[PDB]
């Protein structure tokens, strides 16, 4: 059911899409060791992702935590890198795309900073790296992230190290 | 798959130590997050 729109570099939707990728980009405590050494991106396509079932499937938990929290779903744009992208874009976010070992439990993990979410897009640390050179820090292979809707809720403030 | 802790909707990692950081969050239901934009692209060499 998804089906994947691609937006012109000339769309102000890309642009502002683009601004948050480069500007959300730090230096990493690992020294590039997970997602590689990189003050910045090359961005080769900006895409759409529209499933009908899969957004109703968002707005529908929207509501319930809406009206949980005096109407208002906190409801923001953040970063998702995995090795599962293809998955997500098809099926929708679940239990399978979740990090087991996470600093606060096992669940779906988003960043404001793109470049945190770039550390996980071969996998936990970076895994391996990218499939045809072995290279978490690959200058050439094709990497992808997503740019996700994500309802917060009441969040629980944890103060982190 | 965790939950949310009792009363909360999701967990907010909050900056500590590193004062560049931004957060990071944990939503704990697939339904919370739809994925928007995939963006494809290449990290580049600093000169
Ligand atoms: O974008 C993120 C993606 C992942 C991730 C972890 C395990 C399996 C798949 C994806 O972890 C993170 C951890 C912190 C911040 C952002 C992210
Ligand atoms: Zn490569």
């Amino acid at each position: 059911g998804t089906i994947l729109i691609d937006l012109s570099p000339d769309d102000k939707e890309f642009q502002s899409v683009e601004e948050e990728m480069q500007s959300t980009v730090r230096e990493h405590r690992d020294g590039g060791h997970a997602g590689g050494i990189f003050n910045r991106y090359n961005i080769l396509k900006i895409q759409k992702v529209c499933n009908k079932k899969l957004w109703e499937r968002y707005t529908h938990r929207r509501k319930e935590v809406s009206e949980e929290n005096h109407n208002h779903a906190n409801e923001r744009m953040l970063f998702h890198g995995s090795p599962f992208v293809n998955a997500i874009i098809h099926k929708g976010f679940d239990e399978r795309h979740a990090y087991i070992g996470g600093m606060f439990g096992a669940g779906i993990y988003f960043a404001e900073n793109s470049s945190k979410s770039n550390q996980y897009v071969y996998g936990i640390g970076g895994g391996t790296g990218c499939p045809v050179h072995k290279d978490r820090s690959c200058y050439i292979c094709h990497r992808q992230l997503l740019f996700c809707r994500v309802t917060l809720g009441k969040s629980f403030l944890q103060f982190s190290a | 798959m965790a939950h949310s802790p009792p009363g909360h909707h999701s967990v907010t990692g909050r900056p500590s130590v590193n004062g560049l950081a931004l957060a990071e969050y944990v939503i704990y239901r697939g339904e919370q997050a739809y994925p928007e934009y995939l963006i494809t692209y290449q990290i580049m060499r600093p000169e």
